[PDB]
């Protein structure tokens, strides 16, 4: 009821610490990956940032609302939510630090704030642009494979990204990720990929071996009852006489002759030879004495048939959902070049390609029939969002741990005022931003102040952009080998550690109360 | 933990609260008095007697205190009680109430160092104003009634049922001596205890005056030099037992004639060398009686160790316990020693006076041990107040009518000089305000209406509630007709200790740890 | 019995912040004073460092360890035992802090050694030279009193103070602390000093009121039984015939008899006047009958004189002390210029001046008779010794709180290397030499960061040695003030923290063993 004291803070501080010190060793390509099991004994692998703070059972309200706060920032740019709780938890210790020396929140704050104006100002002065061609998109894609997945088929998926990302982009707006379908199969191998230039149905036909070599197609879609079931029906209520629904099974039987004969007569006008091809899509199903008179003459129908296949044969190619089988005008009728049929499991599919404006691309991957293929598919979409984000702007800086150093140098050295109330604010932003080159030397396996000190002497001595080696430990340029980053991504990464950190040191006290 | 080992409870927070709540409960059990009040206290020591006294001097030195913080104001009181006669209360009173005003400065959040100083300026202001009330002055000392209401006035503030008699007795004593000019000393009246009559019918007398009887002769002679002795009758001749009923006879006569040969050549060489008389201090014989009736030699029977020891700081002889017969070594000034007969008792009057260090000794009488002893602290108290050693006192009109002006003057030159130096000054004012309210509380009224009276008639610092029922709500007189005034220096000395007992305490004031072996 | 971990540096880190925080505000003219009282409650009032190190009980054994070590220390200069903790105490809590972040200590040493060496080249390279005179060492003695006594009476104790090293200094070798004499009374007041250019006796005669005024005298140092007691003796052991020691009384009564005679003629030769005095010195006792006919001549003879005295008077004037009365030469008979008999109290004192070689100093003291007297022997002892330390040497830095400011800019900036590992220790050295003032500026009643940085900035813009203000807390200079301080002392204080932090990161495990 009553607490005037200083424990909120302290507990505050020891949750923030506890929430870095558990999601840490996830970060570079070196990383270890984590296993989640609970319901129903479910094992499922992951290692990402979102997806694990997404999917996890916190004990403490405030590391579960840091969380929250963290994951709402991510919707902005591509991936951002990981490398962010060790800055905020180290700023989180030196504020702590500094308010049990003896200061104010706000002096702080006003440090921390003019320190974020001045990393802003270093790293808007400091950007770069660069040509945007293939071998830049082609090295962004596989560093985003090797963040992702291992080294081992992360040079297969970059290809097929580059040429996927190449085929749709043509135009000068924007593009959209909104065309790219990303099916999965069930197959024995595991490094198994494929980019098709067109459409993909699951289903086909019942009775196979006929013909598969139709060049010049028409498409036509439609929802008409040619097949729905030989049980007798009426109006979804059972009566007792049997002459009315055997009459209506009659009359039905005679529509769908009428119907068959209808549609054959348009082929027969519409056409008149074998390679002039027709090929129906229907929803219902398909009676083999009637599909046997339709194959006779030169026309394939399918049966059971998906919404999401139907609205994207529609939309690609450009054809009106009408429900009757009459001669009408053939704009209507979607074209096809080249039609596949591909035998493999238990249901035969059908490529259609070689269509007009071709700007479907499937990308179709296979695995060893358990879990990892999400993971897959969670990669290459990443992948797609980054090679998506270096492609919107004309300006990628280096990374590899090269920028943080120099913001730390810039922030120390020349200073923009001299205050010693600001200072001892700026002092504690610029040693909280050397906790990633520590981590990412200690997860490679060497030490921490060594390879610190060893990279600063080389930045002092030389004054370009040094990396972090991940495998002898020697500071390298990461300007010559191909490690780059983004542009936005570190400063909306800035700006939500700043925002974290300003509305939590002016917390006062905690009561307890309330009842919704 | 790190030095203590379980002992004390001293640190860094007890400076606002243990070093403080020990003085406020010593200080808690002394406001009682402090008045012409009836608050006696009994006192168990190990007399094993049931005495109630009224004085704190007393009350303070039976009480055993095991603090350090209390013990930092014993000093200062036995220091007042050494300089001047009076004052002991008041230093306590002023401690404890600036320990109380400075407990909210503590609290508030203010360094020591500013409340220091600002004590000490507000000492210092107060000392450089406080020559300036002085209305009545001593005029002649040769008087009787000028001195008489001087000690009238200090006498009411112990006994106030009977204060005229006990005055005028003490005038009497001290204008038969010397007055305060030129010189006058303090160790010179002796008061003498007589269990008779009640305390209607004292006298005075000057010389010395000793209840010891006689059974010899009257020696009204001056070659009668004294020889006092320790105990000179006691046995220089040890007898025993040889059977169970009785020895022979002859051997008994021949000690006895041995004895009394013995004691013969001793008197007769003890009264042949230059020595009439004799002190004893044992017991009697009829030999012994009868041999200092036959040789007219005065002889004495009551002994006490403290009429030996006085006998012995005021002449400078020394007792000679031996069997032996010594020499003549004991001599001393006195000639004159004659006997009196007062209350059916023999005295003894020494007469060596030449009108340069003169005695005298009042005679005091009461009904039982347990009432002589306040009468003696009021004669001594008197005594103590009438040396000032100055000719002019310059009386300043007490009880309480000059702690308001005091305050009210600190109050007035506080509200001028900025700075973070006027809370302690304040506070210095406002501690003045604990004379009146502790002598309207040990009355029957309160003390806000009595302060407010005090304070809503006129500042001309001669008011002063009185002590009747009708001057308790009003509390509205005029104490410079009626004769009640205090002593200068006295106030001035209580003062300046009370502030020095003040800063000692605020000086010394962090962790309390202990001493290895 | 067997241990493998790292709680002992723990503990000892513990304790060492434990016995940094118990003494620490003690520092400075406005410290807080302690008190002391356990024996038959004996109340003591100090405030020096080594006092209250060596009369305290301590129950953890590593901080009664570091207290002997400090206190085993101050016998070299003269007062250093204080201000030497704090340092001790950051530089094991910035060791501590650098091997948890994960250092080795061999490293720390090393850099803690390359730093105590640059900061003894820099107060080797900024000292400086000034002439020795009157006032500079009254304004020493006066800062010493300050340190120590009230601001009330450092005048007459300081004028006092100069008055005794001028009269006794006056040659070129270093001056001797052996033949000034501190005595003390009782009185009534409180201020109350005095400086006696000769000798004290403290016994005189038991017949006074005879003569004073005696110019030239000549004193005679002997031990020869003149009149011990009156009672019958023998040779140690009693017996039974009174006619023997009857007649060894009669004996000794001669004897008497006959050295009274000789030196009754013994002045009478040497003299026989009234204007050349004779006193002489016996520590027995002396029969008034034989007194008055002596002093009926013109000869003084004192009795129960103690050995100090007579050693002091015959190593002032210079006079052989025989055990015989004869006649023999005049040249062991010490002369004396001027005698006064002191009456107060119950024991007349004799003062003897104006002799040969005036090498003898009494400073006497009186108190109002309580514990404060033993205070103010111990401040005027460290004044004099602080006296005899600014006056060996012949360089004088300020102090005030601005040679450590100096030596952190030059130990930070102008580095003597180029190296993270030794910078590693050269930034926790000059870390912990601020605090000093930050200390000082807390005690005074002030802010701690306000007033450093304050002093930072001046020293950028200004450059000169900049003093800390105990008044209105703003920058001022001390070398135009009056503040002033030593030259050694900073070197041993140096030396003793470097010895003391060196030999307690070494410590690898505590084991519970041993026997004696
Ligand atoms: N090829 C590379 N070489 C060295 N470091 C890299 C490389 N690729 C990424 N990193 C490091 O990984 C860090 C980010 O990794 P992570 O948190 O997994 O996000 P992402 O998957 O977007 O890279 C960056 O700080 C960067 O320094
Ligand atoms: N008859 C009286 N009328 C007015 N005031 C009195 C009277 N008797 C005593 N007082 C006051 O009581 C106070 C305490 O007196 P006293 O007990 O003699 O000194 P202390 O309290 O120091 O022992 C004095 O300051 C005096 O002014
Ligand atoms: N007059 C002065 N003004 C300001 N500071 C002083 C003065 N005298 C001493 N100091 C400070 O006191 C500190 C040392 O005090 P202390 O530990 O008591 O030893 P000491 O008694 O030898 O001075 C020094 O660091 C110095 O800065």
């Amino acid at each position: 009821e009553v607490a005037r004291a200083q424990a909120a803070l302290a507990v505050n501080i020891s949750a923030a610490r506890g929430l870095q010190d558990v999601l840490r060793t996830n970060l570079g390509p070196k990383g270890t990956m984590k296993m989640l099991v609970s319901g129903a004994g479910d094992i499922k692998l992951t290692k990402d940032g979102n997806v694990l703070l997404h999917e996890m059972q916190i004990q403490h309200p405030t590391a579960s609302l840091i969380a929250k706060v963290a994951t709402a920032q991510d919707d902005i740019t591509g991936d951002g939510t990981t490398s962010n709780v060790l800055i905020i938890g180290e700023l989180l210790k030196q504020a702590d630090l500094y308010i049990s020396e003896g200061l104010h929140p706000r002096i702080i704050t006003e440090g921390f704030e003019a320190a974020k104006e001045k990393a802003l100002q270093f790293l808007e002065e400091v950007k770069v642009s660069r040509e945007m061609d293939r071998e830049t998109l082609i090295d962004v894609a596989r560093t985003s494979l090797r963040t992702k997945v291992h080294a081992e088929l992360a040079d297969v998926l970059t290809e097929a990204v580059v040429d996927s990302i190449l085929a749709i982009k043509k135009q000068d707006e924007p593009i959209d990720l909104f065309m790219i379908e990303i099916m999965e199969m069930k197959h024995k191998s595991e490094t198994d990929t494929s980019l098709i230039r067109g459409l993909v149905l699951d289903h086909g036909a019942r009775h196979p071996d006929m013909k598969k070599r139709v060049e010049d197609a028409y498409i036509l879609t439609c929802n008409v009852s040619l097949e729905y079931e030989k049980t007798e029906v009426n109006s979804g209520f059972f009566y007792k006489s049997a002459e009315e629904r055997e009459k209506l099974v009659k009359a039905e039987r005679k529509f769908i002759e009428d119907r068959v004969k209808k549609i054959i007569e348009l082929k027969r006008k519409v056409c008149g030879d074998s390679d002039k091809g027709f090929v129906v899509i229907n929803q219902k199903g398909i009676d083999p004495f009637s599909l046997d008179a339709l194959s006779k003459e030169g026309i394939v129908a399918l049966r059971r048939a998906k919404r999401r296949n139907m609205e994207r044969l529609t939309l690609a190619c450009g054809g009106v959902a009408l429900n009757s089988f009459d001669d009408l005008s053939p704009d209507c009728l979607g074209h096809a070049g080249l039609v596949y049929e591909y035998t493999l499991g238990e249901e035969k599919f059908t490529f259609i390609e070689k269509c007009n404006n071709p700007r479907s691309v499937t990308l179709l991957i296979k695995g060893p029939n358990k879990h990892t293929l999400t993971q897959i598919k969670d990669a290459v979409r990443d992948g797609l969002r980054a090679v998506k984000n270096a492609i919107d702007d004309g300006c990628v800086v280096p990374g590899a741990g090269a920028v943080e150093v120099a913001m730390a140098e810039a922030l120390i050295k020349h200073k923009p005022s001299v205050k010693g109330r600001a200072q001892l604010g700026v002092q504690a932003f610029a040693d909280a931003l050397l906790i990633i080159p520590k981590v990412l030397a200690q997860n490679s396996g060497f030490d921490l102040q060594e390879t610190l000190v060893k990279i600063q002497a080389e930045h002092s001595e030389s004054g370009q952009l040094v990396g972090v080696d991940l495998n002898t430990g020697e500071p390298m340029v990461a300007a010559e080998v191909g490690v780059w980053d983004n542009y936005c991504v570190k400063k909306q990464l800035l700006h939500s550690c700043t925002v974290i950190a300003t509305n939590i040191l002016l917390v006062d006290e905690i009561m307890r109360a309330g009842m919704s | 933990m790190l030095k203590e080992g379980a002992k004390h409870f001293s640190g860094l927070e007890e400076a606002v609260y243990r070093n403080i709540q020990a003085c406020k409960e010593l200080a808690q059990t002394t406001r009682t008095a402090y008045g012409p009040n009836g608050m006696n206290k009994m006192v168990i020591n190990h007399l094993e007697k049931l005495f109630v006294t009224n004085d704190a001097a007393t009350i303070l030195r039976e009480l055993e205190v095991q603090h350090p913080a209390a013990k930092m104001i014993v000093m200062a009181s036995h220091m007042q009680e050494q300089e001047v006669g009076d004052g002991t209360n008041f230093v306590l009173v002023f401690a404890g109430a600036l320990l109380e005003l400075a407990e909210e400065l503590l609290r508030i959040g203010l360094s020591v160092s500013e409340v220091i100083e600002g004590y000490e300026i507000a000492c210092r202001k107060a000392h450089e104003i406080l020559p300036n009330l002085v209305c009545c002055s001593a005029k002649n000392l040769r008087d009787i009634d000028e001195v008489s209401s001087l000690l009238r006035t200090s006498i009411m503030s112990k006994q106030y049922g009977n204060e005229v008699f006990l005055a005028k007795l003490i005038a009497q004593a001290c204008v038969s001596i010397f007055p305060d000019s030129g010189h006058f000393n303090v160790d010179n009246i002796r008061v003498c205890k007589i269990l008779g009559s009640g305390i209607s019918s004292s006298s005075v007398l000057h010389g010395m005056v000793f209840k010891k009887e006689t059974e010899g002769d009257v020696t009204s002679v001056k070659d009668a030099k004294i020889a006092v002795y320790s105990c000179p009758f006691d046995g220089m001749i040890t007898e025993t037992k040889g059977t169970v009923l009785i020895k022979t006879a002859e051997e008994l006569m021949n000690f006895s004639k041995g004895e009394e040969n013995l004691m013969d050549a001793q008197v007769k060489a003890i009264a042949d060398t230059g020595a009439n008389v004799v002190v004893t201090g044992g017991k009697v014989a009829d030999m012994a009686l009868h041999y200092a009736n036959k040789y007219n030699i005065m002889l004495v029977r009551l002994n006490s160790k403290w009429d030996l020891r006085r006998l012995c700081k005021t002449v400078g002889a020394t007792a000679l316990p031996r069997l032996t017969p010594p020499v003549l070594e004991e001599m001393g000034h006195c000639d004159s020693v004659y006997l009196s007969e007062v209350g059916d008792t023999q005295v003894v009057v020494f007469k060596h006076e030449k009108e340069d260090g003169a005695i005298s000794t009042i005679v005091l009488r009461g009904s039982t041990d347990n009432l002589m002893d306040d009468i003696e602290r009021a004669v001594d108290d008197g005594v103590n107040t009438f040396k000032v050693l100055t000719r002019d006192k310059r009386l300043v009109p007490g009880g309480g009518a000059t702690e308001i002006e005091l305050a009210k003057q600190i109050t007035s030159y506080g509200e001028t000089c900025p700075g973070l130096e006027q809370y302690a000054i304040k506070k210095f004012a406002e501690a003045f305000e604990a004379i009146p309210r502790a002598l309207a509380e040990n009355s029957g009224v309160k003390a806000n209406e009595v302060i407010s009276k005090l304070y809503a008639v006129h500042q001309e610092g001669n008011k002063n509630v009185g002590l009747d029922i009708e001057a308790e709500v009003p509390a509205v007189k005029d104490m410079l007709e009626a004769g009640i005034l205090d002593t200068y220096l006295g106030k001035y000395w209580a003062i300046k200790l009370a502030t020095n007992a003040a800063v000692t305490v605020l000086r010394v004031d962090q962790i309390i740890m202990a001493k290895p072996a």
